[PDB]
C-alpha cells in the first residue's frame, strides 16, 4: 500500500487527477487518520505555515519549489484547497494524498470551502463532474472535510486557524469542546472559527461576508493573552503583499494563492516556523 | 539463374530479381570465382540491367564498383565498369546518384588519357546531352576529373557541354552546374577561365532563378582565386557588388555567407576597398538572417585586414556598426554577435578593449534574452588572456554579484548555471578568491530551489578543480551547516553530502563526510533524521565492505528503532538496498 500511496503521490505531482476509485479509498484512509486529530491539533516546530491554494495547483508546485520538498519539510495548511482555481481536485487530492503517506509531516486544516454548499457555488462541485462524470468524488471529499481538524497550536504558543475569532469561544478547551464532525453550520464557533476577519474598528463588528465576525485588536490581545499565544496565525483574506501583519502583531494573516482567481495581482507567502519558533516569512509570485 | 553468379540472388522472398544486400558486399568476391575474362563477360552485364529499386543495394553496387578495377582486368579495361555506373548515375534516390559519380570520377583517373576520349567523356556527353534531367544533375560532377588529361580538342568540346549545362532550361541542370563550376574552373587555363568560366559566371549571377543566384557566390570565391588582383574589378567585382545587393535576401545572405572566404580570394586592396562597404551594408540589411550572418562574421573578418589598415577600418568603418547590433530587435542578430564579439580583443589591444569592447560586454551580459548573456560568458578565455583578470573582474564580476542577489529567484537561478562556466575559464584561483564566497552564500538562501540549485553546483564544481579541490576548499564550509540552528539548513549540510560523494571518491568521502552524516543519526529534528537515512542509502555504495558494516549498518539499525514513523521507514529501506539488512 505504501508504494502504491509513493506512485498516487507521483502522479498528482504530473497535474493528473486520481481514479474515483482511488480517491475513495484514499479518502477513507484519510478519515481514519483525520478522526484521531484534535479539534485544535497540536503541531510541533520546525513547520512552514500556509495560506488560501484554492485550486491553484501550478501555484502549488511554485510554493513547494520554495518552501521546499514534503516530506522534508514540514507543512501546515490553514484550509482553502478548493474553488475558485482551476485545478480543485487535483490540489485537494495532492493534499490529502501527502496527509495519508506522511501524518507526521503534514496537517491540513479546514478552511470556510471545505464545505458542501460553497463547493456548489464556486468551482469545485462542476470541475468534479466534468472531470469524473458523476457527484461521487465531490462526496468522498466533502465527506472527508468533516473530519478535517478546526485549528491547531504550534508549540502551544502560536494558534492556526483558517478564519478567525468568535464572540462565543474564549478559550482553547471551548474549541476541544466542539463536535467538528459536521458540516460547517451558518451560525456559532465552529462557522465564527472558519469566517471570522481581524478588523481596525474595536470589539465585535458585522462582517461583510454575512458570516462569522470582524474583531479588533482588543479582542485579539484578550484572547493571546487568556490563552498564552504570541500569534494568532490565519488566512481567508486576500493580502495583495503576500502577508499581513495587524492588531500590533497579535495577528497575521497568510494567502498562498499568488494572483488570487487569476486577476488579483497579489502575491502570496508562506511562513516559516524554524526549530526555535522564530518566523521569516517567503513571498511569492504565480509560477510561469 | 545460374551459379556461381546465382549466389547473388536472394531466392527466398518475392522480389523482382532482387539481391542479397548482406552479398552485394561480398561483391569482390564472386569476381574472383569466375575469373577476369568472366568478370567482365557475365558478372557485369547481369548488374548492369538487374538495376530493381533495393536502394540500400543500389548503392552498395555503385560503391563497390569503384573498387573493381582490378578485379576487371586493371586500367585497360576500367571502361567495362562504365555502363553499370552510367545506369546507377541515373537512378532516383540522390545517395545513390552520388556513389555511382564519387567512383565514376574514382575510376576516371585509371582510364589512360586516350581510353578517356575513346569511352569516358563520351559518357558524360550522353548524360549532360541526356533527355531525363537526374542524368544531368549528376553529369556536371564529371567534367573537372576528365578535362585536364584529355586533347586540346576535346578540351574545347567539355567546355561547351558545361556551358550548355549552365544554361540549361531546367533550374536544377542549372543550380548543379553552379555548383560544380568552381571546380571545374580551377582545371581550366587561366585563358578559358577569362573567356569562358566569367561569362558562364556572370549568366548564372543574373539567373532569373535566385535559388540558383545564391549559388554562384561560392562559384565567385573560386573564380576570384584564379584571377590576378587586377583582372578582378573588370571581371568579378561588378558582379560580387551586385549579389550584396542583390533583391534576393537569401542571394545576399550567401554574401554574408561567403564573406571571409570571398576576402581571401580577392585580397586585402580589394577588402579594404570594395568589401569593407559591403559589409556594413550586410550588417544594416533589412532582414534579420542577413545581418545576423554577418554579424557572425565580425572577428574573422577584422582579423584578415590588412595589419597596416586593420586598426583603423575597425574602429572608423566596423565598431560603429557593432555598437548598432548590440541594441538590434532580432535576438537571432544580437545572438550572432554576441557568440563572436568579445574575440574582437586581441585584435584591438587592451586599452581599446577596456574602453570600447568592455561596455559593449555588459550591454549585452545584461540582456534579456539568455541565450545571448551565456554566448557573452561562454568567451571570456580571449577578452581575459587579453586584458587583466583584474581589469575583467572589475568590469564583470559587478554584473555578476549584482545578480547574484536580485529580487527575483529565477533570475538568481541563472546566475548559479553560469558558475561552472565562469570557473572553467576564469580559473581556480580566481573561483577560490571572488566566487567561492557566492556559492556558499546560496547553500543557504531563503528559497528552496535556489538551494539545491547551489547543491548540485557544487558537484559541476568539483567536476572543474577536482577532489582535492573540494575536501580543502569546500567541504570545510559545506559540513560548517551542520551545526545550524534550522532544521531547513541542517538538511542542506546532507544534500551537498550525497551529490559530493558522486565526485569525490571513496576516500574523501569515508574520512571527511560519512563521519559528519552519521553523527547527525541524533538530530532533534525527524527530517533530518530520516534524511540521515537516505543520505547512507545514497553513498553507501562508496564506501568499502569493512565500513558498510562496523559504522552504517549500526547507525541505521538504531534509527530503526527511532520513535518517528518516517526515520523509522527510511532507515529499514536503507538497510535493504544496501544489503545489511
Ligand atoms: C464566499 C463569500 C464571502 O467570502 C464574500 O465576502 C465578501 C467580503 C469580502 C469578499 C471578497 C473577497 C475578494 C478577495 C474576492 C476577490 C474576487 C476576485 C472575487 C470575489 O470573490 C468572492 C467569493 C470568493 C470565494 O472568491 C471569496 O470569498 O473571495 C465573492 C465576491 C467577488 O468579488 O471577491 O466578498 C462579501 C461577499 C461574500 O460572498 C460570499 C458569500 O455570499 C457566501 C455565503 C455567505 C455562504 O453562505 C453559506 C453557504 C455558502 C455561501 C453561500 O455559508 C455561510 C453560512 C450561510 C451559508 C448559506
Ligand atoms: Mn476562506
Ligand atoms: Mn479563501
Amino acid at each position: 500500500f505504501t508504494k502504491e500511496l509513493d506512485q498516487w503521490i507521483e502522479q498528482l505531482n504530473e497535474c493528473k487527477q486520481l481514479s474515483e476509485s482511488q480517491v475513495k479509498s484514499l479518502c477513507e484512509k484519510a478519515k481514519e487518520i483525520l478522526t484521531k486529530e484534535s479539534n485544535v491539533q497540536e503541531v510541533r516546530c520546525p513547520v512552514t505555515v500556509c495560506g488560501d491554494v484554492h485550486g491553484q495547483f501550478h501555484d502549488l508546485m511554485e510554493l513547494f519549489r520554495i518552501g521546499g520538498k514534503s516530506p522534508d519539510t514540514n507543512y501546515l495548511f490553514m484550509g482553502d484547497y478548493v474553488d475558485r482555481g482551476y485545478y480543485s481536485v487535483e490540489t485537494v487530492t495532492l493534499l490529502v494524498a501527502l496527509k495519508v503517506r506522511y501524518r507526521e509531516r503534514i496537517t491540513i486544516l479546514r478552511g470556510n470551502h471545505e464545505s458542501r454548499q460553497i463547493t456548489q457555488v464556486y468551482g469545485f462541485y462542476d470541475e468534479c463532474l466534468r472531470k469524473y462524470g458523476n457527484a461521487n468524488v465531490w462526496k468522498y471529499f466533502t465527506d472527508l472535510f468533516d473530519y478535517l481538524p478546526l485549528t491547531a497550536l504550534v508549540d502551544g504558543q502560536i494558534f492556526c486557524l483558517h478564519g478567525g475569532l468568535s464572540p462565543s469561544i474564549d478559550t482553547l478547551d471551548h474549541i476541544r469542546a466542539l463536535d467538528r464532525l459536521q458540516e460547517v453550520p451558518h451560525e456559532g464557533p465552529m462557522c465564527d472559527l472558519l469566517w471570522s476577519d481581524p478588523d481596525d474598528r474595536g470589539g465585535w463588528g458585522i462582517s461583510p461576508r454575512g458570516a462569522g465576525y470582524t474583531f479588533g485588536q482588543d479582542i485579539s490581545e484578550t484572547f493571546n493573552h487568556a490563552n498564552g499565544l504570541t500569534l494568532v496565525s490565519r488566512a481567508h483574506q486576500l493580502v495583495m503583499e503576500g502577508y499581513n501583519w495587524c492588531h500590533d502583531r497579535n495577528v497575521v494573516t497568510i494567502f498562498s494563492a499568488p494572483n488570487y482567481c487569476y486577476r488579483c495581482g497579489n502575491q502570496a507567502a508562506i511562513m516559516e516556523l524554524d526549530d526555535t519558533l522564530k518566523y521569516s516569512f517567503l513571498q511569492f509570485d504565480p509560477a510561469p | 539463374s545460374l551459379y556461381p553468379i546465382a549466389v547473388l540472388i536472394d531466392e527466398l522472398r518475392n522480389e523482382d530479381v532482387q539481391l542479397r544486400l548482406n552479398s552485394i558486399k561480398k561483391l569482390s568476391t564472386i569476381a574472383l570465382a569466375l575469373g577476369v575474362e568472366r568478370t567482365r563477360s557475365e558478372l557485369l552485364p547481369f548488374l548492369t540491367d538487374t538495376i530493381y529499386d533495393e536502394d540500400e543495394v543500389l548503392l552498395a553496387l555503385a560503391e563497390q564498383l569503384g573498387t573493381f578495377t582490378t578485379l576487371v582486368g586493371g586500367p585497360e579495361y576500367v571502361h567495362c565498369l562504365l555502363p553499370p555506373l552510367e545506369s546507377l548515375a541515373t537512378v532516383e534516390e540522390t545517395v545513390v546518384r552520388d556513389k555511382a559519380v564519387e567512383s565514376l570520377r574514382a575510376i576516371s583517373h585509371e582510364h589512360s588519357p586516350s581510353d578517356l576520349e575513346a569511352h569516358f567523356v563520351p559518357l558524360v556527353k550522353r548524360l549532360a546531352g541526356g533527355d531525363w534531367f537526374t542524368s544531368r544533375t549528376s553529369a556536371c560532377g564529371l567534367f573537372s576529373v576528365c578535362y585536364p588529361r584529355v586533347s586540346s580538342a576535346v578540351k574545347a568540346e567539355l567546355r561547351q557541354y558545361f556551358r550548355n549545362l549552365c544554361s540549361d532550361d531546367t533550374p536544377m541542370v542549372r543550380r548543379a552546374a553552379a555548383s560544380k563550376l568552381g571546380e571545374f574552373a580551377k582545371v581550366l587555363e587561366l585563358d578559358n577561365v577569362k573567356s569562358e568560366i566569367i561569362p558562364m559566371f556572370s549568366n548564372l549571377a543574373s539567373d532569373e532563378q535566385d535559388s540558383v543566384r545564391l549559388l554562384a557566390v561560392e562559384a565567385c570565391v573560386n573564380i576570384a582565386q584564379l584571377l590576378p588582383q587586377e583582372d578582378l574589378e573588370a571581371l568579378v567585382m561588378p558582379t560580387l557588388r551586385q549579389a550584396a545587393e542583390d533583391k534576393s535576401w537569401r542571394v545576399r545572405y550567401m554574401v554574408a555567407d561567403k564573406f571571409t572566404e570571398l576576402q581571401k580570394a580577392v585580397g586585402p586592396e580589394i577588402t579594404k576597398t570594395d568589401l569593407v562597404p559591403a559589409f556594413q551594408n550586410l550588417m544594416k540589411d533589412c532582414e534579420a538572417e542577413v545581418r545576423a550572418a554577418a554579424s557572425h562574421k565580425v572577428k574573422e573578418f577584422c582579423e584578415n585586414l590588412s595589419a597596416d589598415c586593420r586598426e583603423n577600418v575597425i574602429m572608423s568603418q566596423i565598431l560603429p556598426c557593432i555598437k548598432e547590433l548590440v541594441s538590434d530587435a532580432n535576438q537571432h542578430v544580437k545572438s550572432a554577435l554576441a557568440s563572436v564579439i568579445m574575440g574582437l580583443s586581441p585584435i584591438l589591444g587592451k586599452d581599446n578593449t577596456i574602453e570600447h569592447l568592455l561596455p559593449l560586454f555588459l550591454a549585452q551580459l545584461k540582456d534579456e534574452c539568455p541565450e545571448v548573456r551565456l554566448n557573452i560568458i561562454s568567451n571570456l578565455d580571449c577578452v581575459n588572456e587579453v586584458i587583466g583578470i583584474r581589469q575583467l573582474s572589475q568590469s564583470l564580476l559587478p554584473a555578476i554579484v549584482e545578480l547574484a542577489e536580485d529580487a527575483k529567484w529565477r533570475v538568481r537561478l541563472a546566475i548559479i548555471e553560469y558558475m561552472p562556466l565562469l570557473a572553467g575559464q576564469l580559473g581556480v584561483e580566481f573561483f577560490d578568491e571572488k566566487l567561492n564566497s557566492l556559492c556558499m552564500a546560496w547553500l543557504v538562501d531563503h528559497v528552496y530551489a535556489i538551494r539545491e540549485a547551489a547543491t548540485s553546483n557544487l558537484k559541476k564544481l568539483v567536476e572543474k578543480f577536482g577532489k582535492e579541490w573540494a575536501h580543502a576548499t569546500i567541504i570545510p564550509k559545506v559540513l560548517a551547516m551542520s551545526g545550524d540552528p534550522n532544521y531547513l539548513h541542517r538538511m542542506t549540510t546532507l544534500f551537498c553530502i550525497n551529490v559530493l560523494s558522486e565526485v569525490c571518491g571513496q576516500d574523501i568521502t569515508t574520512k571527511h563526510m560519512l563521519p559528519t552524516v552519521l553523527r547527525m543519526a541524533g538530530d532533534p529534528v525527524a527530517n533530518v533524521r530520516f534524511n540521515v537515512a537516505k543520505s547512507l542509502q545514497k553513498i553507501g555504495p562508496i564506501l568499502d565492505n569493512s565500513t558498510l558494516q562496523s559504522e552504517v549498518k549500526p547507525i541505521l539499525e538504531k534509527l530503526t528503532q527511532d520513535q518517528d514513523v518516517d526515520v523509522k521507514y527510511f532507515a529499514q529501506e536503507a538497510l535493504t538496498v544496501l544489503s545489511l539488512a
